[PDB]
């Protein structure tokens, strides 16, 4: 595909009309239409407006008459807006009218009508000697060979050139021309030659390779600048066309090498013309900026005035040394050569050397426009590093990015109000578990809960991470943009609690428009709002599943017993405005009205009864923990006294304080309360707070007391840290290969030549690094990265330091991003539950593995992408046995990691434990290789196998993750999982396939009948917060409600020898 | 007020670059004729569009020279003597014959057409009467007149004789290339190694008996205080065709004293030419 | 020449525009949420779609005229070979949404429109990750090099792989690195839909004994080809899918996508380029083709039909208005007229009948007219 | 304008607009990344219109804006 | 400076005096002659001012 394929045509005398067009070429009887009579167009940013012919009028000299016309009186008439279309047709039409070109109709078919001198004449209204040869005989604009259309011109009046002056495309535009178009009287090759020869004997003219009508003509320019800009646009022009003709594409060029030859000019337009004719590889790359095209041309000349490359360097000189030569690859002068040869008298440029192209072999990658790149960083590369220099991150304005504390939760409205449960498991309650459970309770209530958790509690709030979503329904109501919408659906109650104003249903589905010039306030609310909103959803779930109405019934009632403004009262009794009959109040010692102020337990004379109660009570006050103690016991009490269905908080829910008040609902005479623990996704992410429930059943509750219960783990694993919390750095300092950051992100600016060294500094932390400029013209490349614990848990277990540098530097300088909008990074980024929940097993699994002395190695099995990476300590060896791993032999060999890539057996005789080994099995007994399910029975099975495989081992220890039945008994009464779910009896997180769930005591059972030493061990709250800490992660408001249910049921079995 | 905020933020002046794009200063300052030699050109007439700012670039349009660029062909064939490559000047007007309509006067009228919007639009904001604002108008359609009147003697006789003073021995620099935009004069000087240099274009504050101070004043007699043989049809002057010799031979006398005015300083200039000379060490590098 | 000549973008950039320039009329109204009318929608605008209720799109704002979409020569390909995948996963579907819950990942990328059009074609549905990961990607794609780092953790329900290194390279770099595109395309995704850029039976069968060497896992194949492809393009889409039986006639041998590449081979002659004539000869059979096209005096119009009917098999005429006497002619040069009226050199013609048309009967026609050097045949 | 009624959108729009157009800070850009802009001391000598010393020193050394070390800014 | 911030702030107050007086004007039903020489008195001490 070497050789051109292109039909060279001279396009502007096609452009030319018959004479007998001529008459009719205004089109006098029709309006002008848009888009092929003209084409106009108004650039509101740049105010600026402009018209343009199209046909033959795209060549157009004007009168100063024609100018007088007001058409083009109409942009000042118009400063800052579009001219309606009516205005510009009736105007360009009655100036179409006024034109009228002079011309003889004849009857021969090949004459043609010189276009060009005709309009120039009218223009000059006929003063110049054109125009008066032209006013006397019309008939020497008709011609047949195009080139005599002006020989007839240039013999009949004896001059030896014409100057015309050039047209602006933009018909309203009255500037000055850059230049214009002398045309020579010279019909020879010879005659061509001796005017290029005199041409280049004066200041500023430039000439094409080749002519149209065949009549040489030359470019006069005004100044440099303009001889300047005019070879730039064509050097973009010959560069396009060459760039398509490489493509082999067949093109219709009108002519073969489209850039300018200087004759004369300054140095400047010298350096255009060589790196013009050089066809540089870094136009193609888009390297190049052409919203200042000169600017970038000269530059490039700079470098390959200076190039490395010997050869391009030499070329670019030697071109220089020669501009009025025209360089042309091969290629482009055999297609000079098929012009030369169907059409034997056309004229060229004859002055001409043929270079053969220099290949070059770098690949830039480039892309102008909006974007900033997400690069994903490799851990190595080809390129090798030594004692690489600190660099240095400029400080960035918040013009650029702005650093917000957490990410926003975006999320589906039903989504906000889901709750997880966690039923009672124990059936007995003994004395010495009671002493030791309230030692436990009175030690932690006496020393605070964890700081760390109470930072993030008190900065990852759910009022401002569902602020977004709330405002918005408010803000599609306020334009009226919502329409459809169920009764009792929770897309209305969350309408409720957008908007203060009362709504009202025009009929089934469909909510009233609002009254005009009313625009209601939003609905304020408090950060327990949304919660409350949640526990009667939760109340609603409970005394039916089935449900979708969200409606209370009619003649019933509800009490908000803790309460203050308590807009959640407000919000429910607008919801339940169309339900007849329904008291809907608060209760508070700090009440205020609607809602009644008293204290609780409640006066011995009032009388307060309610088919649902929601307490929120929580004492300010810092008190002893037996009055705290007393006081949450009568809560309970009267709100279970009070209705068949409380929903009481406990703000310090140790299993003492919970089995407690089953002990006291047991005391209660003739009543059975079945309970539950419990747990809205409108809750704060981090809070340890719960929502016991307490219901009345006949029956007598089988296991009603809890142990070990998840939501009791939350709170009780809790306590008080020996650190202090770890606040998220901001870092602009990229030492290479330091490991010495604490967590948080690199955030700054670079020159852009230094920016493919950060990023491949940056690699050994961060794992990804967006990165842009902020526009063409400022040579900074903002990058932002979010540091890795598994990146650096990866990367500095050698000392060797590789990197894709190479590969980074082909980025440089458009390949690194452009947004001209500031951008908002989070401290805090948002990630999915399951994710928080590995990190978490990581913390825990981690931790377990750093105190244990003389291991050879870490074996994780289904290790898959290194995952499991973060647990293992740099100086150990780590190995991986999933079939689904990606094999690289050299990040293997540089970084200590074998891989074996083979599907593991678990038969214990083919089976070969290490002594002195870690062996990871972090939820790979569930699944099969192929990702299909195996039933439980295979999996208790496998895991009976890596127990009696490592019977014979002396030190060897492994952590066996599997899930939990209960969690399916749990799972089938809750709301909150988006993520998780429960597909006829079978676990099915994420994306994964649906998988079933061994029994504990079974598990444990088989266990000590092998004889193994065992420990089921599962993370817990610090565990959480270092994950979320060291990642930078925010729980999310459904993760927060799944997360205690969900961990508390991954059970990580730890056997031990 | 507001247009010219929105001017004058870009700057009074602007220089091209040499990739050729305009740089604007960013500053309201007084021009000062010490920059006309400078980089800077003052902003006005830069031609180039600004958004909010309009109307003060489609008045500055009017300022547009409605000329032509005539190469100095005569004065190249008797070989007298040009600074230029490539001489050439700007004839002001062309020749309109044989036209019912002039294209110099039409010009003019357009442009007292946009000063009438101009003046309307300042006179409705001050609330002035009509009487005189009527008056304004009938004044400017008088000047509109006027011009056309002497449009004539200008473009058809004016244009011819400024067509010759272009070919005259002693006329040798370029003067104007018709684009305010980009226009400066080509600056020679005279340098020497040794020495400080002279331009031959300078500041220098030598008024040559008042011919440098220009009195813009003077289109008003032009226009309408001065008769034309062309304009006076119908009484007829029959045109004067001057006589070569009485200026020929004065460019000659000049020509001719300041060839040999420099004589003696350029034979002794000559002779010394070689002798500046530089202080050298000789470190010998080898024995003997 | 061809397929560098006939792009599919210009090919269907009147179609596309066409759909743009009615819906910022309003004039367009009614069409199911999941249908391919819908993606072309979503193809042609930039702005989010959202329909009112079922089978009807929400009414512009006033003064909103949002800017048509911006597409690459690969963009519509890229759709139809997601909805070619669509297809496959089952036949008989005619909602083109992705489930709710899954993920597809565009594997070339730069811009890739097609992950914009797609997300917001999507829009309507919960949970769906759709993301371009290119060595040259930009936001929202992420830009990363394919095997995958060791590290990173990449899987979806489908991938629509376009790979095509744009450096000229050894064969054997070209054949490992399309061999390891293929290999993590189909680790990384239960439907892959790799590229090939070049489609030789030696590449397609290294790539079936490749998955045929994974363990475990029997991997169903089948060539593909969508209509948004350039015509001329010997470029095929491998399409990987497990099943859990050995599939049986695994390797390709006379493969009509891969004949359709194997079969070119560098020509003897340089391309035909076509001629446009001007000069009518008399039986003459020295044409390369092209075609004539000009204008006769009226009275010699009659000879020129006479003439031109050696050659041509049909042929445009019309005058330009009734007081022009010119007639123009087009005529494309047909080989089959060629190749009957040359048998003999009798130059017999009907002439005595088409000077029955000077001068009223031979075309009136004002308007410009639009002729092609490649006219469209079925 | 407007005594008793919100100004319309359109009016507040173009006029905040056109004034936005109005202003030009003083400055010298540059390449190292390390550089800041003073703010306050550019917007103050061009509110001053550049007639205070501090105005002065801008209008003729614009670059003294720009600065590393941020308390250097002013101590320049 | 080319303009002069302490005559520009006599420049906006004079226009406010404009806008006032106008207001004044049209109430009044008083002549266009007089209102404008009003106007005219006030640029002038506009001009005088700077
Ligand atoms: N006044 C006038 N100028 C013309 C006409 N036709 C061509 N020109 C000018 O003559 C110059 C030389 O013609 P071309 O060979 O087509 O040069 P060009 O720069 O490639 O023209 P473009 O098609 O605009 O790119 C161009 O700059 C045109 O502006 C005409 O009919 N009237
Ligand atoms: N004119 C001007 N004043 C500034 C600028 N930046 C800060 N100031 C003023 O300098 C004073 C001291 O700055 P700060 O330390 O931020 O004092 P502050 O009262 O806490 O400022 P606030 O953020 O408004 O609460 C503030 O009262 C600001 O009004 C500036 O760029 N220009
Ligand atoms: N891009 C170039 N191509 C060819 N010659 C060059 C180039 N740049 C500089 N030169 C040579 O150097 C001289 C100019 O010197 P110098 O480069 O210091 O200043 P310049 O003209 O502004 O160029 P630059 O912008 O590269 O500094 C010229 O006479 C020219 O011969
Ligand atoms: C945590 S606030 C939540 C109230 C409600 N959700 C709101 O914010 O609108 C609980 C309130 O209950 C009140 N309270 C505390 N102890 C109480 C008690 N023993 N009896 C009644 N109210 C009590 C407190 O004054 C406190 O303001
Ligand atoms: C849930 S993923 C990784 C879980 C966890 N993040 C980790 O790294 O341990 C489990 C992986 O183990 C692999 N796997 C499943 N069964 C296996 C087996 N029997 N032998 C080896 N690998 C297996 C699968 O390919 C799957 O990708
Ligand atoms: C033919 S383009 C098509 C991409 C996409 N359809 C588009 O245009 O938006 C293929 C791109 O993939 C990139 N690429 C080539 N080889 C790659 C590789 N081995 N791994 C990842 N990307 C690659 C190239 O940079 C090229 O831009
Ligand atoms: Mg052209």
């Amino acid at each position: 595909m070497w050789h051109y394929t292109s039909i060279n045509n001279d396009t502007r005398v096609a452009l030319d009309p018959k004479p007998n067009q001529i008459r009719t070429i205004t089109k006098p009887n029709t309006v002008p239409q848009l888009g092929t009579d003209y084409l106009y167009t108004f650039n509101s940013q740049r105010r600026s407006h402009t018209l343009r012919l199209l046909g033959p009028f795209q060549y157009f000299n004007f009168s100063e008459t024609d100018r007088g016309h007001p058409l083009f009186r109409l942009p000042l008439k118009y400063p800052s807006k579009a001219i309606p279309a009516d205005e510009l047709i009736d105007n360009l039409h009655s100036w179409m009218r006024s034109v009228h070109l002079l011309h003889v109709r004849s009857e021969d078919n090949t004459l043609r009508y010189n276009w060009m001198l005709g309009v120039y004449a009218r223009s000059t209204n006929y003063t110049t000697p054109v125009g008066q040869l032209v006013v006397n005989a019309p008939a020497i604009l008709n011609y047949s060979n195009p080139q005599d259309a002006f020989n007839s011109v240039f013999v009949a009046l004896g001059i030896d050139y014409i100057d015309i002056p050039i047209t602006n495309s933009n018909i309203f535009d009255d500037s000055s021309t850059p230049y214009n178009v002398r045309i020579w009287h010279a019909p020879t090759m010879t005659e061509v030659n001796h005017i290029l020869a005199l041409m280049r004997k004066s200041t500023l003219v430039s000439t094409h390779s080749s002519w149209h009508w065949n009549v040489l003509h030359t470019f006069h320019y005004r100044s440099e600048s303009d001889m300047i800009d005019h070879f730039a646009a064509k050097i973009l022009e010959d560069w396009r066309q060459k760039e398509k003709l490489d493509k082999g594409a067949l093109v219709e060029a009108d002519r073969v090498i489209q850039r300018l030859i200087p004759l004369s000019s300054s140095t400047y337009v010298q350096r255009l013309a060589a790196i013009g004719a050089l066809y540089p590889n870094e136009f193609t790359e888009n390297v190049l900026d052409l919203s200042r095209l000169s600017t970038a041309l000269l530059q490039l000349s700079d470098t390959y005035y200076q190039h490395a490359n010997d050869q391009l360097r030499r070329l670019y000189r030697r071109m220089y040394n020669d501009s009025r030569t025209l360089y042309m690859t091969q290629r482009h002068q055999e297609l000079l050569l098929a012009q030369i040869t169907a059409d034997p008298n056309i004229l060229l440029y004859p002055y001409t050397y043929i270079f053969t192209t220099i290949p070059t072999s770098m690949n830039y990658i480039s892309n102008t426009g909006q974007g900033r790149i997400k690069h994903s960083l490799t851990v190595t590369g080809a390129t090798e590093h030594d004692t690489v220099a600190d660099i240095v991150l400029g400080q960035t304005g918040e013009d650029v990015i702005t650093i917000s504390m957490v990410e926003p939760m975006s999320i589906a409205v039903e989504d906000m109000y889901g709750y997880v449960l966690d039923t009672p498991t124990r059936d007995i309650w003994p004395a010495d578990e009671q002493i030791e459970q309230k030692g436990d309770a009175v030690a932690l209530y006496d020393t605070k809960t964890s700081r760390a958790l109470g930072m993030f509690n008190n900065t990852v709030r759910i009022d401002d991470l569902l602020s977004p979503l709330l405002s918005l329904v408010y803000r599609t109501y306020i334009k009226g943009d919502t329409m459809t919408m169920t009764q009792g659906s929770l897309d209305h109650l969350t309408l409720c609690a957008a908007v203060d104003s009362d709504i009202t249903f025009v009929g089934n589905r469909m909510i009233a428009p609002l009254p005009e010039g009313y625009i209601p306030k939003p609905m304020h609310r408090n950060n327990s709002t949304m919660k409350m909103l949640s526990l009667y959803v939760a109340l609603k779930k409970l005394e039916n599943f089935a449900t979708n109405s969200y409606l209370m019934a009619p003649d019933t009632s509800i009490i908000l017993l803790g309460a203050e403004r308590e807009p959640a009262v407000n919000i429910l009794r607008r919801f339940n405005r169309n339900v007849s009959n329904v008291r809907i109040i608060g209760m508070g010692d700090r009440a205020v009205e609607p809602n009644i102020r008293v204290r609780v337990p409640f006066p011995i004379d009032k009388n307060i009864s309610a088919d649902f109660i929601i307490c929120d009570i929580n004492s300010y006050e810092d008190q002893s923990f037996e009055s705290m103690f007393s006081e949450t016991i009568s809560v309970v009490t009267t709100c279970a006294s009070a209705a068949t269905r409380a929903l009481v908080k406990i703000n310090h829910p140790s299993e003492y304080m919970i089995n407690s008040v089953i002990e006291r609902l047991s005391q209660l005479g003739g009543v059975f309360y079945h309970t539950a623990l419990l747990k809205t996704a409108s809750q704060n992410p981090y809070s340890y707070e719960t929502y016991i429930y307490i219901t009345p059943i006949a029956a007598a509750v089988r296991f009603p007391f809890y142990s070990n219960s998840a939501m009791i783990n939350r709170y009780m694993t809790a306590v008080a840290d020996d650190e202090m919390p770890i606040i998220p750095s901001i870092h602009t300092v990229i030492k290479g290969h330091s490991n010495t950051y604490s967590p948080g992100l690199f955030c700054g600016c670079v020159d852009v030549q230094s920016a493919p060294l950060a990023l491949s500094q940056l690699k050994s932390y961060c794992s990804e690094a967006t990165t842009w400029r902020v526009d063409s013209d400022d040579n900074l490349v903002n990058i932002i990265a979010r540091i890795d614990p598994a990146r650096i848990a990866l990367e500095f277990r050698t000392r060797s330091n590789t990197s894709a540098y190479h590969e980074y530097q082909r980025y440089v300088p458009n390949g690194l991003g452009f947004k001209v909008r500031k951008t908002r990074e989070f401290r805090y980024m948002h990630r999915e539950v399951t994710f928080i929940h590995k990190l978490m097993m990581y913390a825990l699994i981690r931790e377990q593995i750093s105190l244990t002395e003389n291991m050879t190695q870490v074996v994780s099995i289904g290790g898959r992408n290194l995952a499991d990476i973060s647990v293992v300590p740099l100086n150990m060896k780590y190995v991986v046995i999933d079939p689904a791993t990606r094999i690289e032999t050299l990040t293997q060999e540089k970084k200590n990691i074998e891989v074996q890539s083979r599907p593991f057996q678990f038969d214990a005789a083919n089976m070969d434990l290490e002594n002195n080994s870690i062996y990871l099995f972090i939820a790979v007994i569930m699944n099969e290789p192929n990702g299909a399910a195996t039933p439980a029975r295979m999996q208790m099975d496998k895991i009976r196998n890596v127990a009696t495989a490592m019977l014979t081992r002396t030190n060897c220890v492994a952590y066996i993750s599997f899930y939990e039945a209960g969690i399916i008994t749990r799972l089938d009464q809750s709301t909150a999982h988006k993520t998780i779910r429960v597909e006829e009896g079978r676990l099915k997180v994420a994306n994964y396939v649906p998988v079933d769930t061994l029994v504990e005591a079974d598990v444990t059972l088989m266990l000590r009948d092998i004889g193994i030493t065992h420990e089921i061990i599962r993370p817990s709250t610090p565990e959480l917060i270092d994950a979320c800490s060291n990642y930078g992660i925010r729980l999310g408001s459904t993760g927060g409600a799944v997360l205690d249910v969900f961990n508390h049921y991954s059970p990580v079995i730890k056997l031990v020898r | 007020p507001v247009e010219y905020g929105i001017f004058v933020q870009r700057g009074a002046t602007y220089t091209i670059n040499a990739a050729g794009e305009f740089e604007f200063s960013g500053r309201n300052e007084k021009w000062d004729q010490a920059l006309y030699l400078s980089e800077h050109f003052p902003a006005l007439f830069s031609d180039v569009p600004l958004a909010g700012a309009n109307t003060i670039i489609a008045i500055m349009r009017l300022f547009t020279p409605q000329g032509f660029l005539r190469t100095d062909d005569l004065a190249i064939a008797a070989n007298f003597p040009r600074a230029s490559r490539n001489p050439q000047t700007y004839i002001p007007y062309t020749n309109q014959r044989g036209t019912v309509t002039n294209e110099f006067a039409s010009r003019f009228r357009t442009i007292v057409a946009t000063l009438a919007n101009v003046v309307n639009e300042r006179a409705v904001q001050d609330d002035m009467q009509k009487a005189t604002r009527s008056c304004t108008k009938q004044w400017l359609r008088h000047l509109e007149t006027q011009f056309d009147n002497i449009a004539v003697a200008h473009t058809d006789h004016l244009s011819v004789v400024y067509a010759t003073m272009s070919n005259f021995m002693l006329n040798f620099t370029n003067n104007f290339s018709g684009n305010h935009a980009t226009f400066k004069p080509d600056q020679y000087v005279i340098t020497s190694p040794e020495g400080s240099y002279k331009p031959i274009i300078e500041r220098q504050g030598e008024t040559v008996d008042g011919l440098t101070i220009i009195d813009t004043s003077i289109v008003w007699p032009i226009l309408c205080q001065c008769t034309y043989p062309l304009v006076r049809q119908s009484i007829m002057e029959e045109i004067v065709y001057p006589d070569p010799s009485t200026t020929l031979s004065q460019s000659l006398s000049v020509a001719q004293v300041l060839s040999k005015l420099t004589l003696p300083d350029a034979f002794i200039n000559m002779i010394l030419s070689g002798g500046d000379s530089v202080v050298m060490r000789t470190y010998q590098t080898e024995a003997d």
